[PDB]
Parts: C-alpha cells; sequence; structure tokens
RNA sequence: GGACCUGGCGGUGCUUCAUAUCCCUCUAGAGGAGCCUGUUCUGUAAUCGAUAAACCCCGAUCAACCUCACCACCUCUUGCUCAGCCUAUAUACCGCCAUCUAACCCUGAUGAAGGCUACAAAGUACGUUAGGUCAAGGUGUAGCCCAUGAGGUGGCAAGAAAUGGGCUACAUUUUCUACCCCAGAAAACUACGAUAGCCCUUAUGAAACUUAAGGGUCGAAGGUGGAUUUAGC
C-alpha cells in the first residue's frame, strides 16, 4: 500500500500525528530526510528501511506548537509563588530551614534507588534563638557539621530506610541539639 | 479533523485543597546522557516548557565524564551532563513540570532532581525549655 | 561498518541508563537484552531484515524491529500479540513491538 | 540447565551462603570483640567451624553468567572478556564505544 | 544513474517536505530557509555522531545529488562560445581576457588558487603546465600597475591563508577604581593556569597569590623566568604585577605566569615590541604535554 | 490498535476484524502458556510490585473435605467440583452453612449446571436437587432460583416458584420482580391485555412487599413491551412518564427501547431535545444500542439536522464510548455518511468523507456508490478518479 | 639468400646521485651479586596444553579452602538437565592465524610497426602442511556410560643447574630529621644497602609461618658488571 504521508496536507495539525513518543515511522513522517555515511559517489540512505533513523530518540512528539499547546493546558495545575518572597534575602528570613532531597529517574523494571533516602537540613545559627554560651556549645557539639564561613549548620541524615523517617530524624536532631545547647551541666564550669 | 470535532472535552479534575503548598527555593535537574545532541534537544524542550509555564530557569553544562578501561582493546564510556536550575516555584508547579519533563525523558537519559524545600522553625525551637 | 565506528557512523542498538556514570543494574539490562534478541530471532524466523532496536523509557520496553513483507499480516499480528504478552509477563514490564516492514534486505554495499 | 557442573556448584554455594549468612554474622560477631570472656569466644570458634563448609562466603567465585569462565570477568557486567567484546563490538551494549 | 525526471520528482518532494517542516516547527513556510531546515532537523532528530555527514540531513536535491554536463550548442548545432573548438573554452577565454587586460595596461596573508578549485571554477579539467601558465600570467598582471578592476579580477583567483600570525591580539587597557590603568591576561603551561594583572605604572612588585615573588619561587630559575618578559623590552622596575596561578608544579607555574605577564604587557609596548616579543617565543602557548 | 506500517494497515473492514481477532488469539495463547507454567513467570523483578503481570491460579489449594474448600471452589466458579464436594460433605455428615449453600445455588443458577465458556433449564438439574435438599430455604434462595430459571427460559417454573414463595410468606427482591415481568411476557398463548394486566399485578405486589423499583425494572418492561408493536406505544410512553415522575432517571437503554418500539416517528425529536448537552454513564447493558438505533431513524426519516444533533450528542464529552462494538460502529457510520452524501452540499460531503474515512471506519461498496451518485448530482465529475483510487 | 621490424635478454658490468630500512657513527642506561616470578630438566603419587621453527610476567586485570580440569584412598549411580563427560578427533570439516611455493583517431605508399616537444610538432579517451588453536570462533563424528561420570576428605616436594622478566642494592649528585628546596647531623665498617633469613603484632577469612602491612631482630653478599644488551626520534 502507499504511505499515508501522501495524504497529509501542508497545514495539518502535526501534534495529532505524533501525540506521544513513538519510534520514527517513515510512512508517517512526511519529510525526505536522509541518514547514513554515503558510499563513494553515493548519497545518504533514504528513510525507508533506515535503521539509523530508527535508533534516534526523535522529538517529533515535542514540536514548539505541541509544547505550547501542552503548556497552555497544564497551566491549570499550577500555583503562584507568593509575591512577598522577591529574592533570597526574604526567603532566608521567613523560612530559615532548607531541606534538600533528591530523586532519581532511571530506566528499568524497578524504581527503587537507595540514594533517595538521604535528607539534608541546613539552618543558619544566626536565625536560631541562641545566646553566647548556647552558640558556643552548639558549635562544639556539632563539630564539622558547622561551617564558620557561612554560619550554616548542615545535618545530613541517612540512617533510616525511608526519606520521611530521615526528615523526622533530622528535625529531632536539630531540636535536641538546641535544647542541650541551652542546658548547663556541672562539668561546664570546668572549662 | 475539518468538521468532525469534539463538541465538549472532559478537562481533568484539579481540586484546590485547603492545606498549604510546599515552597521550593531551588530545583536542580541534572540530566545525564551518552549523546550531546539529545541533551541539547531536551534542553530546548525543557526551557521552552519552563518559559511557557512561567517558571524561572537557567541552564548550564557540568563537565563530562569519561570511563576508560582495557580488556589491547580499550573501551570507553562518555557521560555528558546538562543542569537546569529552576527557582522560586511552588509544590504544585514543581509536580506538574516534573511529571511533564520526566514523562518526556528520552531513552538513554537518566535524571537526578534535587529539591530544596523551604521550611520554618519548629515551635519546639522558638524558645528554650524551663 | 566495523566496530570502531560505533559512535562515529553507527549508533547503539540498545538504549538504556545502565552504563551511565552512577547508574545501577547494567548487568541485568544486558542479560535482558540478550534474551530479547534470542527470543525475537526465534519467534520471527527469517522475518527480521535487520537487527532489533531495544529502547527503554522509564518502565517501558520498546522492541523496534525491521521485518520483511514475506510472512502474511495475520501471522505478524498473532506473533506481535503473543510476544507482547509473553515478554510483559516475563519481565513484569509493559513491553511493546514496533514492526517496520521492508520489501527486502536494505543493501548498503557489497563486501 | 546451567552452563556446566562448575557453575552449578557455585550456584549451590551462593544458596547456602544466603541461608546461613545471618547465623554466621551473629556467631562471627561474638568472636570479633575484646569484651566477652575468652570462654565464650573459644566456643564460637567451634560453632562457626561446624557450619557447613560451602556456607563460607569465601568459597564463591565470580564466574561468567554466560560462559562460566572463572577469570577475566568484569564484575559490573558479570561477563567474561570474550563475551563482552562480542557484545560491545556489535553495538549491543548501550553507551560502550571503542576509545580513540 | 539519476535521470532528470528523478531529480525533478526529488525537487518537488523537497519543496513539499520543506512546507511540512515549516508547518511542524510553527515557522512561516515562505521565509523558511536552509539554515532553519538544518536547525529543525537537528532538533527533531538529535544525533551526536561525531561524523557530521553521518547525521540526518534534509538538503536540496541539487546539493545532495551530483551534477552533470551543460549543453554547449543549441538545436541548430552552433556552439554558444566562440572558443568552443579549442575544447577548453573556459580556460582559453580566461587566458584571452587576462592577455587583453595586460595589453590595456601596457598601453597605459593569501594563497594562489590551487589547480583543483581552478578546475571547479572553470568546470573544465586542465593540466599542470597550463595551470602554471595561467599563474605566471596572473603574476605578470600583479607586477604591473594594476588598477581597481584589475585588482578585483586578481582577487577572484586568490583565497586566504591569514596574515594574523604577524599580529598578536592586544588586550584593552582597563581602569581600576583608583583610576590606575591596568591590563589582564591569561596563560597556561602543562596543567598550570595563570592570570596576570599588569599595572601601567609600578616599581617592579610582583605578587603571586598574594605573596612576594621571591618567597613564592625560591628557585632562582623561576625568578629568571618571571624576569624574562620585562627584561626583554627593558621595562624592569616599571610595572606592578598581581598574578594568580593554580595547578601544575614549580616550573609549570613559572612558565604560565611568564606567558600571562607577556600577554598583559603587550598592551603597554609598541607594536614593534609586540612583534619582537612574538619572535622571541614570549607570546606562544607551549603545547608540549605528557603523552599517554 | 493497528500498526502504521503500510503492509500491516488493514485495507477493509473484514481485514481489520481479521487482524484484531488474530492479535487477540495471540494474546490468548500467551496467557494460556503463562497460566499453564507459572514456574517460569513467578520471578518478580518489578518495584513497585505489579499484580496484573503475575500468573493466575485456577486450581483449588485446599484438598480436605471441609466447608472452606467448598467456598474456595465456589470462588473459583468450578461448578462440578462444588457440586461433588457438597455431596461429599453431605456424605461426611458435615452440616453446611446457609450462606455457603446460597453461594453454591447462586453459582448453579447463574451457570445452569455447566462450566464456564442458550442452556435451557433442565428438569431435576443440580440446582433443583440442592434446593430441595435445603433444610431451610430463605428469601435469597427463592429469589436466586426464580431469577435463574428466568435467565435460562424456565418461565413457567419461575412463576410457579414465585407463587410458592408467596405461599411461604417470604418476599422477593427488585431483580426477582424484573425476572417475573420478563417471564410473564415470555409466557405463551396470552394476549396483549392479559399480559399487561399481569405486569400491573406484579407491580401491585412489588408495592405490597414494600419494594422500590430501579432503572432496570422499567428498562425490562420496555424491552418486553417492544414485542407487541402498535398496541404498546401509549403504555410505553406512560411508563416513561412514570419513571420520570418517580425520580428514576432514564438511560440510553430506555430511549433505545422506546425508539425501537416506535420504529416499525416524531418522538425522536423530543428525545433528542431532552438529551442535548447531557453526559451519560453506563447504567444498563443495552445503553450502547441507543446511537445505532437513533441513527437508523435519522436515515429512514431522511432528516439531516437530526443526524447532526445525534452526532453532536455523541461528540459531547465521553459519549463516544457508547458507540458499541465494531459491527454497531460500522452500521452507525455507514448510515450517517450515506445521509450526508444524500442530503448535504458536495464540498461538506467531501470534508466528511476525508474526516471519517479511514480514521473512523472502512466504507462499504454501497457507500462508494452513494458518494458517486452524490458527485453526479452535484456535477463535480472531476473527482471520480480520486474516489476510484480510494475504493481500490 | 638480401633488406628491415619488434624485441626480450628469463644478463652483465661501471658512473652519478634521490639512497629511506639495514648499516656505520653518535647519545643515555643496564648487564657481575640477593630475591621473586614464569619456564627447562631433575624429583615426585602428583594439572594441562605451546605438534619442525620464529611469540612464558602465556591463558591468569592474580593459585590457603574454592579457584582446580592433577594425585591417595573412601563414597553415589539413569544421575542440576534426562543424563553427563576440561574424554579423543580441526591427524573429521568451518572460522581463524602461520610455513613454503577497452574504444576511437592519425602516421609508415594502408609492411612487420609507430604515435612526444608547453614559446608544444597526433593523440584523445590461489595451492600446501601427519602445522597451531575447541579459554566453543563453530558444526559433526568416535569412545566411557554402577565410570573417561559424580561427591567427599587430605596431598601436589624443591635441590642440581639454564634461561627470560622484574625488583632491590653496591652509595656522597649519598642517608636521617625539619622543611618542601638559604638548615642541622651522619658518614665506608657499630658507613650504605636486602621486597635475604628469624620472631612478634594488625587486616581479611571458618581456617594466615604458609596472603598482605608494620615493628623488632638482622646489617649477608654487594663494592660497580668485559664480550653483550636496552632505548633514542
Amino acid at each position: 500500500l502507499p504511505p499515508r504521508t501522501e495524504k497529509m496536507a501542508v497545514d495539518q495539525d502535526w501534534p495529532s500525528v505524533y501525540p506521544v513518543a513513538a519510534p520514527f515511522k517513515p510512512s508517517a513522517v512526511p519529510l525526505p530526510v536522509r541518514m547514513g555515511y554515503p558510499v563513494k559517489k553515493g548519497v545518504p540512505m533514504a528513510k525507508e528501511g533506515n535503521l539509523e533513523l530508527l535508533k534516534i530518540p526523535n522529538f517529533l512528539h515535542l514540536t514548539p506548537v505541541a509544547i505550547k499547546k501542552h503548556c497552555e493546558a497544564l497551566k491549570d495545575f499550577c500555583t503562584e509563588w507568593p509575591a512577598a518572597l522577591d529574592s533570597d534575602e526574604k526567603c532566608e528570613k521567613h523560612f530559615p530551614i532548607e531541606i534538600d532531597s533528591t530523586d532519581y529517574v532511571s530506566s528499568g523494571p524497578s524504581v527503587r534507588n537507595p540514594r533517595a533516602r538521604v535528607v539534608v537540613l541546613r539552618v543558619k545559627l544566626s536565625s536560631l534563638n541562641l545566646d553566647d554560651h548556647a552558640k558556643k556549645k552548639l558549635i562544639k557539639l556539632v563539630g564539622e557539621r558547622y561551617c564558620k564561613t557561612t554560619d550554616v549548620l548542615t545535618i545530613k541524615t541517612d540512617r533510616c530506610p525511608l526519606r520521611r523517617q530521615n526528615y523526622d530524624y533530622a528535625v529531632y536532631l536539630l531540636t535536641v541539639l538546641y535544647h542541650e545547647s541551652w542546658n548547663t551541666e556541672e562539668w561546664e564550669k570546668s572549662k | 479533523l475539518h468538521v468532525d470535532v469534539p463538541k465538549d472535552l472532559t478537562k481533568p479534575v484539579v481540586t484546590i485543597s485547603d492545606e498549604p503548598d510546599i515552597l521550593y527555593k531551588r530545583l536542580s535537574v541534572l540530566v545525564k546522557g551518552h549523546d550531546k545532541a539529545v541533551l541539547d534537544s531536551y534542553e530546548y524542550f525543557a526551557v521552552l516548557a519552563a518559559k511557557e509555564l512561567g517558571i524561572s530557569i537557567k541552564v548550564h553544562e557540568p563537565p563530562r565524564k569519561i570511563e576508560r578501561f582495557t580488556l589491547r582493546v580499550q573501551y570507553e564510556m562518555r557521560t555528558l551532563y546538562r543542569c537546569l536550575e529552576l527557582e522560586h516555584l511552588t509544590g504544585s508547579t514543581a509536580d506538574v513540570y516534573l511529571e511533564y519533563i520526566q514523562r518526556n525523558l528520552p531513552e538513554g537519559v537518566a535524571m537526578e532532581v534535587t529539591k530544596t524545600q523551604l521550611e520554618q522553625l519548629p515551635e519546639h525551637i522558638k524558645e528554650p525549655i524551663w | 561498518h566495523a566496530p570502531h565506528y560505533i559512535a562515529h557512523r553507527k549508533g547503539w542498538l540498545s538504549l538504556h541508563t545502565g552504563n551511565l556514570d552512577g547508574e545501577d543494574h547494567a548487568a541485568e539490562r544486558t542479560v535482558e537484552d540478550v534474551f530479547l534478541r534470542k527470543f525475537m530471532w526465534g519467534t520471527f524466523p527469517g522475518c527480521l531484515a535487520d537487527q532489533l532496536v531495544l529502547k527503554r523509557r522509564g518502565n517501558q520496553l520498546e522492541i523496534c524491529a525491521v521485518v520483511l513483507r514475506q510472512l502474511s499480516p495475520h501471522k505478524y499480528y498473532f506473533l506481535v500479540g503473543y510476544s507482547e504478552t509473553l515478554l510483559s509477563y516475563f519481565y513484569k514490564c509493559p513491553v511493546r513491538l514496533h514492526l517496520q516492514t521492508v520489501p527486502s534486505k536494505v543493501v548498503y554495499k557489497y563486501l | 540447565h546451567y552452563v556446566d557442573w562448575r557453575m552449578w556448584r557455585d550456584v549451590k554455594r551462593r544458596k547456602m551462603a544466603y541461608e546461613y549468612a545471618d547465623e554466621r554474622l551473629r556467631i562471627n560477631s561474638l568472636r570479633k570483640n575484646t569484651i566477652l570472656p575468652k570462654i565464650l569466644q573459644d566456643v564460637a570458634d567451634e560453632e562457626i567451624a561446624a557450619l557447613p563448609r560451602d556456607s563460607c562466603p569465601v568459597r564463591i567465585r565470580n564466574r561468567c553468567v554466560m560462559t562460566s569462565r572463572p577469570r577475566g570477568v568484569k564484575r559490573r557486567w558479570r561477563l567474561s572478556r570474550i563475551v563482552f567484546r562480542h557484545l560491545a563490538d556489535h553495538g549491543q551494549l548501550s553507551g560502550i564505544q571503542r576509545a580513540t | 544513474t539519476y535521470t532528470e525526471d528523478f531529480i525533478k520528482k526529488q525537487i518537488e518532494e523537497f519543496n513539499i517536505g520543506k512546507r511540512h517542516l515549516a508547518n511542524m516547527m510553527g515557522e512561516d513556510p515562505e521565509t523558511f530557509t536552509q539554515e532553519d531546515i538544518d536547525r529543525a532537523i537537528a532538533y527533531l532528530f538529535p544525533s551526536g555522531l561525531f561524523e557530521k555527514r553521518a547525521r540526518p540531513v534534509m538538503k536540496h536535491p541539487e546539493q545532495i545529488f551530483p551534477r552533470q554536463r551543460a549543453i554547449q550548442w543549441g538545436e541548430d548545432g552552433r556552439p554558444f562560445h566562440y572558443l568552443f573548438y579549442t575544447g577548453k573554452q573556459s580556460y582559453y577565454s580566461l587566458m584571452h581576457d587576462v592577455y587583453g587586460m595586460l595589453l590595456n595596461l601596457e598601453k597605459h596573508g593569501s594563497r594562489w588558487l590551487i589547480k583543483e578549485e581552478l578546475e571547479e571554477m572553470l568546470v573544465e579539467k586542465l593540466s599542470d603546465l597550463d595551470y602554471m601558465q595561467f599563474i605566471r600570467l596572473l603574476e605578470k598582471l600583479l607586477t604591473s600597475q594594476c588598477g581597481a578592476a584589475e585588482e578585483e579580477f586578481v582577487q577572484r583567483f586568490r583565497r586566504s591563508v591569514t596574515l594574523e600570525s604577524k599580529k598578536q591580539l592586544i588586550e584593552p587597557v582597563q581602569y581600576d577604581e583608583q583610576g590606575m590603568a591596568f591590563s589582564k591576561s591569561e596563560g597556561k603551561r602543562k596543567t598550570a593556569k595563570a592570570e596576570a594583572i599588569v599595572y601601567k605604572h609600578g616599581s617592579g612588585r610582583i605578587k603571586v597569590n598574594g605573596i612576594d615573588y621571591q618567597l613564592y619561587f625560591p628557585i632562582t630559575q623561576d625568578r629568571e623566568q618571571l624576569m624574562f618578559p620585562f627584561h626583554f623590552v627593558d621595562r624592569l622596575g616599571k610595572h606592578d604585577v598581581t598574578c594568580t596561578v593554580s595547578g601544575g608544579g614549580r616550573s609549570a607555574q613559572a612558565g604560565a605566569i611568564r606567558l600571562a605577564m607577556a600577554k598583559a604587557l603587550c598592551s603597554f609596548v609598541t607594536e614593534d615590541e609586540v612583534e619582537w616579543m612574538r619572535q622571541a617565543g614570549l607570546l606562544t602557548t607551549d603545547p608540549r604535554v605528557r603523552e599517554r | 490498535v493497528f500498526q502504521d506500517d503500510p503492509y500491516l494497515m488493514p485495507a477493509s473492514s473484514l481485514e481489520s476484524r481479521s487482524f484484531l481477532l488474530a492479535k487477540k488469539s495471540g494474546e490468548n495463547v500467551a496467557k494460556f502458556i503463562i497460566n499453564s507454567y507459572p514456574k517460569y513467570f513467578q520471578k518478580d523483578i518489578a518495584e513497585p510490585h505489579i499484580p496484573c503481570l503475575m500468573p493466575e491460579y485456577f486450581e483449588p489449594q485446599i484438598k480436605d473435605i471441609s466447608e472452606a474448600a467448598l467456598k474456595e471452589r465456589i470462588e473459583l466458579r468450578k461448578v462440578k467440583a462444588s457440586v461433588d464436594m457438597f455431596d461429599q460433605l453431605l456424605q461426611a455428615g458435615t452440616t453446611v452453612s446457609l450462606e455457603t449453600t446460597n453461594s453454591l445455588l447462586d453459582l448453579l443458577c447463574y451457570y445452569g449446571d455447566q462450566e464456564p465458556s442458550g442452556v435451557t433449564w433442565r428438569a431435576k438439574n443440580n440446582a433443583e436437587r440442592i434446593f430441595s435438599l435445603m433444610p431451610e430455604k430463605n428469601e435469597h434462595s427463592y429469589c436466586t432460583m426464580i431469577r435463574g430459571m428466568v435467565k435460562h427460559r424456565a418461565y413457567e417454573q419461575a412463576l410457579n416458584l414465585y407463587t410458592e414463595l408467596l405461599n411461604n410468606r417470604l418476599h422477593a427482591d427488585v431483580y426477582t420482580f424484573n425476572a417475573l415481568i420478563e417471564a410473564t411476557v415470555c409466557a405463551i398463548n396470552e394476549k396483549f391485555e392479559e399480559k399487561w394486566s399481569k405486569i400491573l399485578e406484579l407491580l401491585r405486589h412489588m408495592v405490597a412487599q414494600k419494594v422500590k423499583p430501579n432503572l432496570q425494572t422499567f428498562n425490562t418492561i420496555l424491552k418486553c413491551l417492544r414485542r407487541f408493536h402498535v398496541f404498546a406505544r401509549s403504555p410505553a410512553l406512560q411508563v416513561l412518564r412514570e419513571m420520570k415522575a418517580i425520580g428514576i432517571e432514564p438511560s440510553l437503554a430506555t430511549y433505545h427501547h422506546i425508539i425501537r418500539l416506535f420504529d416499525q416517528s416524531f418522538i425522536i425529536y423530543d428525545i433528542m431535545n431532552e438529551l442535548m448537552g447531557k453526559r451519560f454513564s453506563p447504567k444498563d447493558p443495552d445503553d450502547d444500542k441507543f446511537f445505532q438505533s437513533a441513527m437508523s431513524i435519522c436515515s429512514s426519516l431522511r432528516d439531516l439536522e437530526l443526524a447532526y444533533q445525534v452526532h453532536g450528542l455523541l461528540k459531547t464529552g465521553d459519549n463516544w464510548k457508547f458507540i458499541g462494538p465494531d459491527q454497531h460502529r460500522n452500521f452507525y457510520y455507514s448510515k450517517f455518511f450515506d445521509l450526508i452524501c444524500l442530503m448535504e452540499q458536495i464540498d461538506v460531503t467531501l470534508k466528511w468523507y476525508e474526516d471519517l474515512i479511514p480514521s473512523a471506519y472502512f466504507p462499504h461498496s454501497q457507500t462508494m456508490i452513494h458518494l458517486l451518485q452524490a458527485l453526479d448530482v452535484a456535477n463535480r465529475l472531476e473527482v471520480i478518479p480520486k474516489i476510484w483510487k480510494d475504493s481500490k
């Protein structure tokens, strides 16, 4: 049978021809595109039967027209960044704590990645209610987790299997560190 | 379709909950591949989508990695990177944008999305215990 | 084209994330590839005009094959359905075949 | 239906190594501390010795999964050099190319 | 073999495919150009194959398929060109034109065109000796007091090999907040990388990573190396240098700094001194590195 | 569902159906292999676990003589094994739970003493024997038998057992009453008035035992009432008015039944006028038969505006899912396109021709003849070459 | 028998040179000892192959058990497969490597025949081998088939040389310390030097003199090695 690219108008709606990611179909793509290293006094191979064009992860399903149509339909799912937070200067003032967590997208039958459980909490000690002794004790307790140049305490939790459990443990660690920095034992006077 | 067109379309149900929405200060998207042209096309797609959804995006290229080994016959594996830094986007925008660009992730390309959530101090750390 | 043109003129038949730096399960994907190639070559005897292309996106598995117009279309449909179901249950993933027929072997030169 | 007798022997070893691993770890943990009395450490040396010899994790070999080759095996692919080179030269191993 | 009907059908197919591609990419089909076609085909079919000719291509059939001869006579049989029966009508027409230009004058960084591309321009195969004859005529024309049109005619037959080996690039003079003029430059030696700032006025104070140069470079040889650029142009004690170097070893860092100071000092010396520094090897990156 | 390759694209409706059947047969063979040898497919590698890609177990795991094994066999729909084990439990003196025997009798009455793949109710079949053996027969048991006989066409026995149910001072459920209505209509030798009166008496009883109807009762009334042609039109309209008044919404099945009763025809205009703009959900098995029937009317009336209204209803929302199987789809589209060719201006006919063919359906030769006649009427004879190329 | 044509020379000598490999010259090292690692024989109950010759830091990017396919006995038999054989056969083929051995146009009176000058004068267009290899790159065929198959527990003998490769030295341009190049001591026998021997700890493991790291003890030969050889670029 003849290819259906002969029936395609020059002002059709291309996104409907390739709605999703699909392999290159020479009978559906109406382009005289050629791929292959040419032989002596030769021409690159035609699309029909070309395995090289069949090995490309083509973007025929994401053209600027299709991208714009998709992103217009997906606006309804979005929420608006609060206007008050104009830059980092206000983000670090109204929300002192920063929680970094990472997700990994590979290809395989299994989605589990052990590296996704790691959680990192970052807080500036100047944003905590600490007096002089409390700050000194907190620094000496944390050790190298604290960086003097940036004034940032970084607690990285990866003990628990899950990520929610590690986040809870990081919050608990911060709470206990603060409360024990605000406590004075007998041995303290032996400084 | 010229004449036979859908009269009405069932748009998806997107319910506005009452809970507060997560805030992400930054969102780093590191995409890895064996092919630079695919990463460039994916950069174009991702950046255009970010512009069309109103997200603030900046792109850069981490240096490549080359693992050489010998069985003599010497084989090689190149890993190229592209980093898309999104900034000042909420939880719902992050979810929708990430679903879109992960569903459209080309074969042979792995992704690592680092999300920097903004949080307030717990009430237990506002003042010391007496 | 010879093996030393694999990244210059040829591509890679199979595409997945396993061999990237930091990724896991390269051996599992390789064994899956070997079984897929043997299974397809035994389930489509004398039909495959060229090598398979095994593509992997997320959880999906696309076998993009080039076959001949020798076998009847009914048998092609029967084999496609059978292969899809059997491989999907064997690897516990949604496998999918993308047959492309050509009239005959696409000869490039005469070595 | 494994490649040969040698591979089957190694599959047998890996099975029991999995079954006995927890018990070996616990009994091995008693002997690797300078806290418990020597009377107890000396017996765990007997308990660990009596466990079946193939359960020891040191008797497992990384044979190729396709040819059962004992040596020349790249652990990342579990494939001997001859089988790897065959697949890498045909462009059937994603991302692998000959160096230049 | 490609019959003309085949090429015609290919041309029609390319035009329709061009309109389809412009439809796909949202662009206006009318103004859609070959650069746009290349960009669109690079986006839609991403291929990082190193060989640019093994990548997907959507070219005009004229470009991609080879060419053929031209008709040299009409249906009446008369050749179009008056030098047809020589068999080298283009070449001898060119020689005739050149000889006429020489007769008119007698009454009153680049390379010569090479034989194969001369053949391409003439669309005629020609031997070595006739190529030499043409080049001798061109040289004879150049020697004479050639005018503007004659110089354009000669320029038709001369490509570029670049004269920039003469000229090293001079950095621009910048000004610091105090109003002092300075110039910045960079250099590299093995794995060492250096960036130097040379001030127009100074007393010979060189600071390496915030340290005086004699304390950073205990070995006399490295201090010789830092001395070489200023000493060559007799400007010792007349500039201040603030450099930052990283990586490499002792000698690699000394050489990288020396190159950076030479490149920065190029801004404050005469063009003749820039050339002299170039001929002394003071402005050339040393490419010798460890071999695998 | 097909493949875009030219060699594999179906060229005809018969070829399309043949290819789909071949593909399904291949899937079935693969399923047979998977279930026949689970040991080769038990190894799970998918995280998260996918239950739908695991082998299915159709064999009993409990082997002892006990009520739990009986319940297992009833869950697996293994009719003969369940009957044999009920007999063995009786021989073992083990008293069976009422709920378990009710489940068994559900299975038997639904399947009519046959294993899974009509079957006419065979006298003294296993259902009847189990039913007679029951120490206590509750309302569920009687309802399930009566419904079972009605399904397998034992209408008279169904009515007799309903009378016996009444004699036992037990009650019948809505679905039981639907079955009795069908049985009364299927009883032979009775005239229209007698059957209608008996249907009314059944509704009076359904009042008496405080049973409220559902959509299916009225749908079955209309389906059965279809059998009696012109005498039925006013009663059917009255039943529709009743169903609207009670607060039970009509479905596509109800309108299908009314349309097919009246077509043997201006009620379709009001039916459409009420249906315009509405979105529907599957509430009766016969719903998918509406559009076909509706389209049939538009062809017989030769009313093109009504055809566009019906198609626009089909295009609203997810209405298209009610187009039914491929035979119904082809019937609907063939009548639709024939009407367009017959009544519409030729250029709009060509637009519909390109939009509907081959994406929506594969045309029949009669449609090509109609299209050629339309072109002849419109005097656009420049198009016959393209039409013949398409038909080829 | 006269005249002429093509030759070949399956042949030589000499002359000039372009004359790169191979020479020659030139530069910088190692070679003689002590170890280890292959391999040779010998010896042993004790892996294998490499079958004329030219390719042992060979298969092995790794040998306490396992690996292991070697030996002592013991122990099982239709046996992980329905068998299984690292059993033989490429001295059966197959892959592999290797040894050897035109068309047209002009001229000569249309003879054999010949055809260039650029400031241009006719030229334009394999076979072979008792070869290697079954780490199979293959396909077959012969054998064993209550053992040429399984399994268990222990053991592979070592001193005569002959080689190759590596390491480490014989020092003062050296050794130790600070430091990372402006210092202080040591220094030919309590100088340097051992990856030599012996003993003790630590790591891994079920099992360590038996593998590795360190400490102690020890401080051997060694005293710069010709003919040779290794690179140069």
